[PDB]
């Protein structure tokens, strides 16, 4: 996992076009009509992890191997959702434990543009200041009300929960990690998307786009569901289902 | 920006004014 066949080149408000297929685990969750409402990450051939607040139903579809959503020449993979596993400790009030697993009704076919991201150890630690990457088809301006056609990427630092609280107060729980306030910002449409850091040579999913500034302020840290604090749950679900 | 405590609603997103009085909402994609 976490080893793209097409190495991503790095130089979402203030993002930048990603190299096509350089983030192979990035999927798009779309409704019946093809509307993109959230991102997601392939953790293996049968499961996708996304944010719990996306409210995904088996009536939705997972799209893999996609770069330009407006194109019809790409070799994408529309997969069906067999079952949705929402985290029981999720609270739409505190937006904590914002995670949901999606078991596919048909395994994906890994190739050069479709593969899995790695999951961390419940004990794994990622230092503040660490540069990581987030991706997605979220607005590129809060003033756009229209998502970009092509997948965006952005580099951003991780903040310590302590500094992050200077921005959001006590809304920041232990199952949350912040990144940003550096010139970039996730935005409407990025929810469920990944926040990955490269460790020991492979890309690891350390965060899931959750919530942040109502105007995608590039100078306010964004909040992501903290994967290290949720992997045990993820693992048990896979093991039992 | 707001009054710590109140919970508003964007197009299709939930917002909860954090203790620091600022609108922190979900970043889901709204079709409307």
């Amino acid at each position: 996992c976490g080893v793209p066949a097409i190495q991503p080149v790095l130089s979402i408000v203030n993002g930048e076009e990603a190299v096509p297929g350089s983030w192979p685990w990035q999927v798009s969750l779309q409704d019946k009509t093809g509307f993109h409402f959230c991102g997601g990450s392939l953790i293996n051939e049968n499961w996708v992890v996304t944010a719990a607040h996306c409210g995904v139903t088996t009536s939705d579809v997972v799209v893999a191997g996609e770069f330009d959503q407006g194109s019809s020449s790409e070799k994408i993979q529309k997969l069906k959702i067999a079952k949705v596993f929402k985290n029981s400790k999720y609270n739409s009030l505190t937006i904590n434990n914002d995670i949901t697993l999606l078991k596919l009704s048909t395994a994906a076919s890994f190739s050069q543009t479709v593969s899995a991201v790695c999951l961390p150890s419940a004990s794994d630690d990622f230092a503040a200041g660490t540069t990581c990457v987030t991706t997605g088809w979220g607005l590129t301006r809060y003033t756009n009300a229209n998502t970009p056609d092509r997948l965006q990427q952005a580099s951003l630092p991780l903040l310590s929960n302590t500094n992050c609280k200077k921005y959001w107060g006590t809304k920041i729980k232990d199952a949350m990690i912040c990144a940003g306030a550096s010139g970039v910002s996730s935005c409407m449409g990025d929810s469920g998307g990944p926040l990955v850091c490269k460790k020991n040579g492979a890309w690891t999913l350390v965060g899931i786009v959750s919530w942040g500034s109502s105007t995608c302020s590039t100078s306010t840290p964004g909040v992501y569901a903290r994967v290290t604090a949720l992997v045990n749950w993820v693992q048990q679900t896979l093991a039992a289902n | 920006k707001c009054t710590p405590g109140q919970v508003k609603q964007q197009d299709c997103n939930t917002c909860t004014c954090t203790p620091t009085g600022v609108w922190g909402c979900t970043l889901m994609g709204c079709q409307p």
